[PDB]
DNA sequence: GCTTTTTTTTTTCACAATCCCGGTGCCGAGGCCGCTCAATTGGTCGTAGACAGCTCTAGCACCGCTTAAACGCACGTACGGAATC
C-alpha cells in the first residue's frame, strides 16, 4: 500500500522546521501590495523605501507570531489542541489589545 | 593629547557618548563622569551578548555572528531576556519549542 | 565623482573591538551589526533617559555619574546591573586618577 | 497612478498556517484563517497609520524605515536591526 | 425556619456589592507591615510617609482586581466557574509578568 | 516577620470578587499571596532605589508613584 | 511664627475655572482634584515628550505648535484627537490675532 | 477458575525525510587609505549644588477601649473532572 503520515505527525515536522528558521513566512509582494493598500487609506501617492516595507514586514510576522504562542497556550488553557477565534481573542483581551 | 576612552580604559567613545547627552536634552549640564560611566555600561551589555552570540555562532559551525545566534543567546539567557523583553529582533527567529501535549505517546 | 554619501555613525567599529576581545576568531554579519546597533542605541535612550527623570525628579540641573547609576539599578536585572555598576565605576576611578 | 486592489486576501493560507507553525501550533481550525486576517489587517493599520504621520510631519511623500521604526517603538512593539 | 442561600448566591451579592464601592479590601495595617516586611530587605531602618503606604495598597489592590478579572476568563475559557492557579499563571504569563 | 499571611483569605476573596469572580479553589489563597508579592517585591525596589538617590530614609509618596510609573502601573491622586 | 511649606505648584485653580464652566454648581473633592492634577500632567509629558522626540528626530532645535498638533494626532484616540486639534488650531489662531 | 475475544505492548521490516559531508562559486566582511569634521587642549567665567545650621513637621511608639472582622468548625450542594460516545 502507499504511505501516508498520521494527523499530526508533518505538522511537528513543519513546527520543528519554521522555528529552527528565520525566514520570512508571508510572500514579499502580496505583503507588499497590501501595505500601499492600507497606506492610501491615510495618504494617496506615497512611496516606500523598501527597508520600510521589511520593517513592517518582520514586525508583523513576530507579532503574529508570538499571538500563536499565546493563542496555544489559550488553546491548550481548554484542554484543546486546536486554536479556535476564541483561543485568539482571549490573548488579545488579556495582552490588552482589544477591550 | 588623548582620548577620554583610552584614559577610562574604554573602547566605546567616551566623547562622542558624552555630545549625545548634551545633544539629546536630558538635561542643561552633563558631569563629566557621566559619559564615561555610560559608555562603559555601554560596553559592558556589548560584550556580554557578544560572548553569548559568539558562542551560539561556533555551536552553529559559523564563523560569523548573525541575527539568530543574538537572537538564541538573547532568549536564552533570564536576564539578557528580561531587558529586551519587548524587543524584536529582525531575522532571529524562536526559539525551538513544542508545546509537551502536543507530542505522541513517548514510549 | 558626484556627490560622496553624508556621513552617517555608527558604534560598529567600538562592536567590532569588542568582539575581538571576546572571540577573537569570531567576525559579524551587517544585519548583525545593525541590531548591535540598535541595542546600544536602545539602552543609550533607555539610562540617559532615567537618568534625565532622576536629575528633574530632585531638581537637579546636572546628570552627573550618579544619576547614570542609578538608571543602571533601577533598569537592569540583578547579575546585569552589578557588572554594569562596576565597569562604570572601575571606568570612572581610572578616569579620574588618570586626569 | 494607480490605486490598489483587494489584497488582504494575500496572507494566504499557507503563510497563515506557517507562522503557526513557527508558534508552536499543531491543529487549526478552519475559521483562524480569516480571523488572523482582520488581526494583521488592524496591526498594520495601526503602525502604517503613525508611521505616515511621522512621514507627514516630516513633509515627505515617501515612507521611511525609519518612520515605520518611530511608530513600532510608540506602539511598544520595538524593532532592532533597521536604524535607530 | 432554617433558611440557606445555596453555593454562589451570596457570591454573586459580593460581586454586586464590591463592584459598586471603592473602600480598599485588605486590612491597613496588615498590609503596612507587609510593606515594611519587604522594605527591609532592601535598606534598613526605613520609614514611610502613611500617603506612600496607602499609594502602594490602592496599586496593588487594584492590580490584584485586574488580575482576578483576566484570571476570571481564563476560568471561562477552560468551561470553568472556579478560579485556579493555572488560570493566574496562564493570565500572567499572556500579560508577560512572567515566563 | 511573616506578614505576607497578613493577606487574609476574606481579604483576598474580597479583591477576586470586585474582580467579577464567583467562585474559588483554595490554593488560589497562596497563589494569589506570591504574586502580590512578588508585585510588592518590584514597585518597592524601585520606590527605595528613588529613596536612596535622594539620599533620604523616609519614602515618599513621590518614590511610590515614579516607581509605578517605570512599572508601567501609573497612579493618580498622589502627587502625579 | 510659623511659615514652612514648601509652594507647590498644581493646576487646581484651572481644574475649577474650567469647572465652573461646564458645571457652575458643582464642586470636586481634594481627592478627585489631585487625580485631575496627575491627569493633566500625565498628558502634558505625554504630548511633550513626543514633539521632543519629532523635532530631534527631524533634527530641529525648536518645538512649535506642529509638534504639538502631530504628537496629539498619535497620543489621542479618533474623536479626542479631532477635537483636541480643533481647540489647538482655534485657540492658536486667536492668540494670533489678539497679539 | 475458564475462555474467548479485544486490547497493549513488542518485533519485523520498508520508506521517506532529515542530516551531513565535500565541492563549487559568489559577494560582502574586513581592512587599508585619505580626508574631514568632531573630539581635545588649554584658556576664562558663572553658578549649581555641597555643606552647615536651624525649624518643626510628620513619622514613630505605646495604651486602652469597642467593635467589626477573622477564624474554625458542621454540613451539603453544585461543580470539576474522569469516562464514554
Ligand atoms: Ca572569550
Ligand atoms: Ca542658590
Ligand atoms: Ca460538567
Ligand atoms: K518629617
Amino acid at each position: 500500500k502507499p504511505h501516508r503520515y498520521r494527523p499530526g505527525t508533518v505538522a511537528l515536522r513543519e513546527i520543528r522546521r519554521y522555528q529552527k528558521s528565520t525566514e520570512l513566512l508571508i510572500r514579499k509582494l502580496p505583503f507588499q501590495r497590501l501595505v500601499r493598500e492600507i497606506a492610501q487609506d491615510f495618504k494617496t501617492d506615497l512611496r516606500f523605501q523598501s527597508s520600510a516595507v521589511m520593517a513592517l514586514q518582520e514586525a508583523c510576522e513576530a507579532y503574529l507570531v508570538g499571538l500563536f504562542e499565546d493563542t496555544n497556550l489559550c488553546a491548550i488553557h481548554a484542554k484543546r489542541v486546536t486554536i479556535m477565534p476564541k483561543d485568539i481573542q482571549l490573548a488579545r483581551r488579556i495582552r490588552g489589545e482589544r477591550a | 593629547a588623548k582620548t577620554r576612552s583610552s584614559r577610562a580604559g574604554l573602547q566605546f567613545p567616551v566623547g562622542r557618548v558624552h555630545r549625545l547627552l548634551r545633544k539629546g536634552n536630558y538635561s542643561e549640564r552633563v558631569g563629566a563622569g557621566a559619559p564615561v560611566y555610560l559608555a562603559a555600561v555601554l560596553e559592558y551589555l556589548t560584550a556580554e551578548i557578544l560572548e553569548l552570540a559568539g558562542n551560539a555562532a561556533r555551536d552553529n559551525k559559523k564563523t560569523r555572528i548573525i541575527p539568530r545566534h543574538l537572537q538564541l543567546a538573547i532568549r536564552n539567557d533570564e536576564e539578557l531576556n528580561k531587558l529586551l523583553g519587548r524587543v524584536t529582533i529582525a531575522q532571529g527567529g524562536v526559539l525551538p519549542n513544542i508545546q509537551a501535549v502536543l507530542l505522541p505517546k513517548k514510549t | 565623482k558626484k556627490r560622496k554619501r553624508s556621513r552617517k555613525e555608527s558604534y560598529s567599529i567600538y562592536v567590532y573591538k569588542v568582539l575581538k576581545q571576546v572571540h577573537p576568531d569570531t567576525g559579524i554579519s551587517s544585519k548583525a551589526m545593525g541590531i548591535m546597533n540598535s541595542f546600544v542605541n536602545d539602552i543609550f535612550e533607555r539610562i540617559a533617559g532615567e537618568a534625565s527623570r532622576l536629575a528633574h525628579y530632585n531638581k537637579r540641573s546636572t546628570i552627573t555619574s550618579r544619576e547614570i547609576q542609578t538608571a543602571v539599578r533601577l533598569l537592569l536585572p540583578g547579575e546585569l546591573a552589578k557588572h554594569a555598576v562596576s565597569e562604570g565605576t572601575k571606568a570612572v576611578t581610572k578616569y579620574t586618577s588618570a586626569k | 497612478r494607480k490605486v490598489l486592489r483587494d489584497n488582504i486576501q494575500g496572507i494566504t493560507k499557507p503563510a497563515i498556517r506557517r507562522l503557526a507553525r513557527r508558534g508552536g501550533v499543531k491543529r487549526i481550525s478552519g475559521l483562524i484563517y480569516e480571523e488572523t486576517r482582520g488581526v494583521l489587517k488592524v496591526f498594520l493599520e495601526n503602525v502604517i497609520r503613525d508611521a505616515v504621520t511621522y512621514t507627514e510631519h516630516a513633509k515627505r511623500k515617501t515612507v521611511t524605515a525609519m518612520d515605520v521604526v518611530y511608530a513600532l517603538k510608540r506602539q511598544g512593539r520595538t524593532l532592532y536591526g533597521f536604524g535607530g
